[PDB]
């Protein structure tokens, strides 16, 4: 028994009217319930029986499908209202589950505001240093971020880090950082983080020197 | 209510026992599921427990292998997995519907994660991030962390406002790392306190840090 899910992933602003559709492999009658699950916590039920509606799920959820097709229907969308959906199949002896469906909002764009942290000394004595650029409260997700050591563009050193969309003013947060040795720290001077961002319109750049 | 229990890091083929215990009143009516997410993935159930009988029902996935178990009085589900993979490393939650009889609501717990491989338990390494005229910001970089997860919550639950902490990063040593920021004021001078709230579950490491310029 298979549960079909379309789609994987849409995105919509606030107030939109936003259709997950569940495809059934099989004859499943109304025996299909609906879950939200925000990310790190556990499945919240929102719908069952198809259409019959949970307890404290406002109105604005809705469910209606019989036989193979069923559609989990958002009236107007809350910025809360950010996490995955997922369709459940209760017919036999086992459950069977949804692909999921991932949902985010549009929002104008937000100019990320940047920051620069040279690593601590005590990190320094461990051997392994640890350089950090952060990105915060920005609007699309996508943002490059090129780390300069001595003026000289770095590559292959460097790990990047997305926070989940903010439920409030849905904006992301991305975090890079830059690892070297402690030689590589102690043999260069200037290091900086240029980032690139739809919203800004020029690069904005981040710097320290050691020592200062 | 529900609770789960018995997490941890196991070593591959090795097994590990997990407990759910329930609250309130219990009826032979009742049951329990397992549920498994893998991280990044999508909800898998595992097997359904019925207390009337002997009957339980697997997923042809652990079918053969996980066996599941019960004693009454202690209102509590057993689920032992043995010849365990790669592929079993989920959080693994225990739930229960008004739907279909196993329970009285739909409740789910809060659920426990098992990772399945030959890494060794390790405790975080936490480094300050000094901010040093505009909003400022700060936070606390946790290195070299075996297995996930990890909690951070600044001055215990005090100062909780804007706060972004970014999923681990799986470095290619093995080791998990993340940080935390917290946009602040722009001259907070002589703050009361920034207390690096970090702790660990697979490891006992509570651990504390300053963050001043």
């Amino acid at each position: 028994i298979q549960m079909t899910q379309s789609p994987s992933t849409l995105s919509a602003s606030v107030g939109d009217r936003v259709t997950i559709t569940c495809r059934a492999s099989q004859f499943i009658s109304r025996w299909l319930a609906w879950y939200q699950q925000k990310p790190g916590k556990a499945p919240k039920l929102l719908i069952y029986k198809a259409s019959s509606l949970e307890s404290g799920v406002p109105s604005r959820f809705s469910g209606s499908g019989s036989e193979t097709h069923f559609t989990l229907t958002i009236s107007s969308l809350q910025p809360d209202d950010v996490a995955t959906y997922y369709c459940q199949e209760y017919t036999s002896y086992g459950r069977t589950f949804g692909q999921g469906t991932k949902v985010e909002i549009k929002r104008t764009v937000a100019a990320p505001s940047v920051f620069i942290f040279p690593p601590s000394d005590e990190q320094l004595k461990s051997g392994t240093a640890s350089v950090v650029c952060l990105l915060n409260n920005f609007y699309p997700r996508e943002a490059k971020v090129q780390w300069k050591v001595d003026n000289a563009l770095q590559s292959g050193n460097s790990q990047e880090s997305v926070t989940e969309q903010d439920s409030k003013d849905s904006t992301y947060s991305l975090s890079s950082t830059l690892t070297l040795s402690k030689a590589d720290y102690e043999k260069h001077k200037v290091y900086a983080c240029e980032v690139t961002h739809q919203g800004l319109s020029s690069p904005v750049t981040k710097s320290f020197n050691r020592g200062e | 209510k529900l609770v789960e229990s018995g997490g941890g890091v196991v070593q591959p083929g090795r097994s590990l026992r997990l407990s759910c215990e329930a609250s309130g009143f219990i009826f032979s009516t009742y049951g329990m599921h397992w549920v498994r997410q893998a991280p990044g993935k999508g909800l898998e159930w595992v097997a359904v427990i019925w207390f009337d009988g002997s009957n339980i029902y697997y997923a042809d996935s652990v079918k053969g292998r996980f066996t599941i178990s019960r004693d009454n009085s202690k209102n509590t589900v057993f689920m032992q997995m043995d010849s365990l993979r790669a592929e079993d490393t989920a959080v693994y939650y225990c739930h229960r519907n008004f739907y279909d009889g196993s329970g009285p609501f739909d409740y789910w717990g809060q659920g426990t994660l098992v990772t399945v491989s030959s890494a060794s338990t390790k405790g975080p390494s936490v480094f300050p991030l000094a901010p040093s005229g505009g909003t400022a910001a700060l936070g606390c970089l946790v290195k070299d962390y075996f297995p996930e997860p990890v909690t951070v919550s600044w001055n215990s639950g005090a100062l909780t406002s804007g706060v972004h902490t970014f999923p681990a990063v799986l470095q290619s040593s093995g080791l998990y790392s993340l940080s935390s920021v917290v946009t602040v004021p722009s001259s907070s001078l002589g703050t009361q306190t920034y207390i690096c709230n970090v702790n660990h579950k697979p490891s006992n490491t509570k651990v504390d840090k300053k963050v001043e310029p």
